């Protein structure tokens, strides 16, 4: 019963389709994301 | 011969003759070099078609049915019209369909079912009517279905919920009745469930917790009722948006253990009961929105433990108690909205430790005591609303060096003492409301330096001295309200040069002289100046 964030350096990002809904995506210093 | 269908496609189109780089059956019989139409290396037939965002403003011609090797069609952003012709159900090779940001109406054809290879269907931003055709779970390859911002009707097809593949389900904005079915947790690959802005009824299914595959769950702004189930605490959701529904009951404590939450929104609901202190352990969440509810209790200091929280909104509730100083631990806090509650006590001196703090809104409560000066350490403070409270003591002069202030609302209080001269140095200030207070002293003149000011209100105070003559400098001011003060002297003529000033009220003073009528100052004659005895005009 619970939840916890991921471990790829992790971050949370808006995805633009009011505000933006944010999802978990891991980027290091490099501007990538996975 | 697919060129023929491309021509008929070109025929019933917008006045594209402009940008469609040469489609023609006159000379060029090579339709794999034409703008926006791609052919594959092998058989030289159309595979991908990108006409995105050209404003081609036509209808989708029927000849689309003749393009067989067609895999992908992007007609996005072309201001296109008509309905989607039924004959699209011909090209079974079709895979990607983006009709985004067009103007298409009418039912989605049933022939859409005949496209086995179709895995991406985006129809967002259109005028399409009809229901969601139940013949869409017949397509086995479908991963992404975006129908958001349309006008579709009828319930959500029950069979669709049984799809392991589906990933993005966006129904946001239609008028879809029906209820959330528990079968919702049989979508094992979906990571974005978006039913917002529908006419949906029903309850939260109790099996909602068995949906660990969900990252964003947005059910906001529907007529959904019921309590928030315990199972909600198993969700791996990054964003959980429950705001603007009719959910009753309390806030389940088990959401405390839901640290995958980035944004938790429960606002505008009918939830009651206290704020659960356990919420102190979701230290990765950024937005906490709890406003508009019937919540009671105090503000638990454990919210100071949410390190990565930037927006706290608790307004429009029934909370009580002092403001806890542990919010001073919130070094990443941006917006603090505590409005329309029943809080009492002081503003803590340890709250001036959140540098990044744009807006601070405590209007409509019962706070007491003076104003702490360490507000001078909030340099990024753009919004300060303290209205309708019992604040005492002078206006700290230090409120003038918060240079980017855009709005400063101190009305409805018991403020005393003369007005700080240092209030002159807010160039970016627009709205200064000091009304309904107890201010001593006279009216300071540095009010001429508010270049961008739109609205000045010092009404219902004890100000004295003459109406300052510099007040004609403000070009952006549309409202000047100085009712119920002891201001004497005459009315300066320079009050005419306020171009934007269409709303004025200087009644109820000892004002003397005439009404200067340089410009059209006859619109504000009768009512605006009523209460002054020594003013030249026809009234008592």
């Amino acid at each position: 019963p619970g939840s916890s964030p991921p471990t790829c350096k992790p971050v949370h990002v808006p995805i633009q389709p009011e505000y933006y809904p944010e999802a978990w995506r891991c980027k290091c210093g490099n501007k990538l994301f996975m | 011969n697919e060129g023929k269908a491309l021509m008929a496609i070109k025929a019933s189109f917008s006045n594209v003759a402009n940008m469609l780089l040469d489609w023609d059956d006159v000379h060029n019989h090579d339709f794999c070099s034409w703008r926006g139409v791609f052919c594959d290396n092998v058989s030289l037939n159309v595979v991908s078609l990108n006409l995105s965002n050209l404003n081609l403003g036509g209808e989708i011609s029927s000849a689309l049915g003749d393009l067989m090797n067609l895999q992908s069609i992007d007609l996005q952003g072309n201001k296109l019209g008509g309905q989607i012709p039924d004959e699209i159900g011909n090209c079974v090779s079709l895979a990607y369909v983006d009709f985004s940001t067009n103007l298409l109406f009418g039912d989605i054809p049933f022939s859409i079912s005949k496209l086995k290879q179709l895995e991406f269907l985006n129809l967002k931003n259109n005028q399409l009517t009809g229901p969601i055709p139940a013949t869409l779970t017949q397509i086995p390859n479908l991963k992404t279905l975006d129908l958001a911002r349309n006008q579709l009707t009828g319930e959500i097809p029950r069979l669709l919920y049984w799809n392991e593949v589906l990933q993005y389900l966006g129904l946001r904005g239609n008028m879809l009745t029906g209820t959330l079915s528990p079968d919702m947790c049989q979508l094992t690959g979906l990571w974005y469930f978006d039913v917002r802005g529908n006419n949906l009824t029903g309850t939260i299914p109790e099996s909602i917790g068995n949906c660990t595959s969900f990252e964003i769950l947005d059910v906001s702004y529907n007529q959904i009722t019921g309590v928030i189930p315990y199972n909600i605490g198993f969700l791996q959701v990054a964003t959980l948006s429950l705001q603007g529904n009719k959910l009753t009951g309390r806030i389940p404590e088990v959401i405390g253990l839901m640290q995958a939450l980035a944004v938790l929104d429960l606002s505008d609901n009918e939830l009651t009961g206290p704020i659960p202190p356990i919420l102190g352990n979701l230290s990765f969440t950024g937005k906490l929105y709890l406003h508009g509810n019937k919540l009671t209790g105090q503000i638990p200091p454990e919210l100071g433990n949410m390190s990565r929280l930037s927006y706290l909104q608790l307004n429009d509730n029934e909370l009580v108690g002092k403001i806890p100083p542990e919010l001073g631990k919130l070094e990443q806090l941006f917006e603090l909205n505590l409005a329309n509650n029943n809080l009492v006590g002081l503003i803590p001196s340890n709250i001036s430790s959140c540098a990044a703090l744009n807006q601070f809104n405590v209007h409509g409560n019962f706070l007491s005591g003076a104003v702490p000066l360490e507000f001078r350490n909030l340099g990024s403070l753009t919004y300060l609303n303290l209205s309708s409270n019992s604040f005492k003591g002078k206006i700290p002069a230090e409120l003038g060096h918060i240079i980017n202030l855009d709005t400063l609302d101190l009305s409805g209080n018991n403020f005393s003492g003369s007005i700080p001269l240092t209030l002159g140095d807010l160039e970016h200030l627009l709205i200064l409301n000091l009304s309904r207070n107890h201010l001593n002293g006279t009216l300071p003149a540095e009010f001429g330096n508010l270049r961008s000011i739109q609205i000045i209100d010092v009404s219902f105070n004890f100000l004295a001295g003459v109406i300052p003559t510099e007040l004609g400098q403000l070009q952006n001011i549309n409202s000047l309200i100085l009712n119920n003060n002891k201001i004497h002297g005459k009315i300066p003529d320079q009050l005419t040069n306020c171009f934007s000033l269409a709303n004025l009220n200087i009644s109820f003073n000892n004002l003397s002289g005439i009404i200067p009528p340089m410009k059209n100052f006859t619109r504000f004659s009768p009512a605006s100046f009523f209460g002054n005895p020594f003013l030249c005009g026809n009234w008592v």
